[PDB]
């Protein structure tokens, strides 16, 4: 069933799973015509596929070239992304293709499971936890990857970077949705947190700085207290 | 005219047929109902007193044999039952009548309210929904459960309904996923009507003893058969004409029919919603519409 507090340990026992965020999928800008009327212009996206057992994701980019004379975007958007992630399932070997795959969004259920009517087996599944893969276009090599795409593209990122090899999948989970948290919340303190320090770099092939242990401790510190912050002063508490 | 007659009464029931129903008490000298117009299909069903639980009766069609109704002592309920004996049967029938104790069909002549709930339903697509081929006749019940429920136990018992089915392989070509879930025209034109169907009649027929069914055991399959096959014809951009005004007369003796109380349990507040003024169809039923918002506004 639905995805919650409870059966969250789930996502790390050794049945394949797949998180989708649509979120990113249909963007636009909004701007006023020379009549005065309001009007979109869209911009690339991508949709946001992720094994949070292993850290694989798969960045769908989304070129504006999809939308070319197209209708009701928004309902698109959702089909597309079902669209999608069924191909990505069908590219992937057997072995290797998974038995789960949760939606970030209830509205992406009945065109992914229309997608999916090939894999009956493959099950479909809401989540009631308030992800914030939304937050992916605030990581920068990955921001740069869409903005830059002149075609339909799929990159292959492990957004964990190297960060198993000395911490568990749960922990690895927890890391990366509290940053995506705080990028969310209020990117530029979350930005300015990560990247302070012009000693500790980002490797070419990874996304976040080279922390080490030590310096991992900090940054959530810092994280957690900026996420904090910032909900006082939403609310006024 | 026909007549089904009945052996005997020896417990206590509320006895319907078609439309009307009568309280027989236990060992009332009750013999039959008799004047039952020949032309249309009918359904003569049973309440025990004692068992408010499992309403069940027989459809039927007096043009395929001579009916009666005995008590079964052994399994406790009223069995329809065919005699093949023509004069030994049109000699019960005429002693009983003598002796008067009949109740008559009790049909208003302006009244078309039978024949507009029946006007699609043929016994011969009955009894492929009822499979039991050495009865003439078909019994249904409260409890009986459908095929489609069956998949999601016993297939003697089953309501073979035709299998609807919005998110599965026959309701979605390949490539055209988004337009055939958001447009079910291909499903229905193509895939129900043409393929399985073959006329909108065996189709409206279907749906509408899916609805009587619904509406005289409470059987909840039914039920779900029925607003399945409104929804198919609600989600489609492209339905013949004829189709779309004969289903607003169908679906309005139908609501105009239920019972008041029981709009609860067999109106499914979704479909209606969609079809009245979600779908494409929202401005096709002009009198179904009518109806429910006066009779109904609280489910809208």
């Amino acid at each position: 069933g639905a995805m919650n507090s409870s059966n969250y340990a789930e996502l790390f026992n050794n049945d394949i799973k797949l998180f989708v965020d649509d979120t990113n999928v249909y963007r636009v800008t909004v701007h006023k015509t020379f009549e005065g009327n309001v009007a979109t212009k869209a911009i690339n996206g991508c949709i946001f596929t992720l094994n949070p057992k292993t850290g694989h994701l798969f960045l769908k980019i989304i070129h504006t070239s999809v939308w070319a004379g197209q209708k009701r975007l928004s309902q698109l958007a959702k089909w597309k992304t079902a669209e999608e992630v069924s191909a990505l399932v069908r590219s992937l070997p057997k072995e290797e293709q998974p038995k789960q795959i949760i939606v970030t969004r209830k509205a992406m259920l009945d065109p992914l499971e229309v997608h999916m009517l090939d894999f009956p087996n493959i099950a479909i599944r809401p989540t009631e936890l308030r992800l914030p893969f939304s937050a992916a276009m605030s990581i920068d090599k990955l921001s740069d990857v869409v903005m830059k795409a002149t075609e339909p593209q799929m990159v292959l990122f492990n957004i964990y970077d190297d960060w198993l090899d000395r911490i568990s999948s749960y922990t690895a989970f927890s890391r990366l949705t509290l940053l995506l948290r705080a990028l969310k919340t209020n990117e530029e303190s979350a930005k300015m947190i990560l990247l302070s320090d012009p000693t500790i770099t980002i490797k070419s092939y990874h996304l976040w700085p080279s922390f080490t242990d030590e310096q991992w401790i900090t940054i959530e510190s810092q994280m957690r207290d900026l996420i904090l912050t910032e909900y006082g002063r939403k609310y006024n508490v | 005219m026909n007549t089904v007659p009945f052996t005997s009464a020896p417990i206590e029931v509320t006895i319907g047929i078609d439309q009307y129903s009568f309280n027989v008490k236990e060992n009332q000298p009750f013999h039959g109902i008799k004047d039952i117009p020949i032309g249309h299909v009918h359904v003569i069903h049973f309440q025990h007193a004692d068992n408010s639980s499992m309403r069940y009766g027989y459809w039927f069609d007096c043009r395929m044999g001579n009916f009666y109704i005995q008590y079964d002592p052994k399994d406790g309920l009223y069995k329809m039952m065919e005699e093949r004996d023509g004069a030994k049967f049109e000699n019960i029938v005429h002693n009983f009548k003598e002796r008067q104790m009949m109740v008559s069909y009790p049909k208003i002549d302006e009244d078309d309210t039978w024949y507009n709930l029946t006007e699609f339903v043929q016994m011969d697509k009955i009894r492929k929904i009822v499979r039991k081929d050495e009865n003439q006749f078909s019994y249904v019940d409260s409890s009986m459960t459908t095929v489609q429920e069956n998949e999601l136990s016993d297939p003697a018992h089953s309501l073979n309904y035709t299998v609807i089915n919005f998110k599965s392989r026959e309701a979605i070509r390949p490539g055209h996923e988004m337009e055939d879930f958001l447009d079910k025209s291909y499903y229905l034109n193509t895939v129900m009507l043409q393929g399985i169907f073959k006329n909108s009649s065996n189709y409206f027929g279907e749906l509408q003893f899916a609805f009587l069914n619904a509406m005289f055991f409470g059987n909840y399959g039914s039920s779900l058969q029925w607003h399945a096959m409104i929804e198919l014809i609600c989600s489609s951009a492209t339905v013949p004409k004829h189709m779309l005004d004969k289903l607003d007369e169908i679906l309005y003796y139908q609501i105009k029919t239920l019972p008041e109380q029981y709009s609860d349990i067999l109106l499914n507040e979704r479909v209606w919603n969609i079809c009245l003024y979600s779908s494409f169809q929202k401005n096709s039923l002009h009198n179904t519409e009518k109806i429910m918002e006066n009779k109904y506004p609280e489910l809208l």
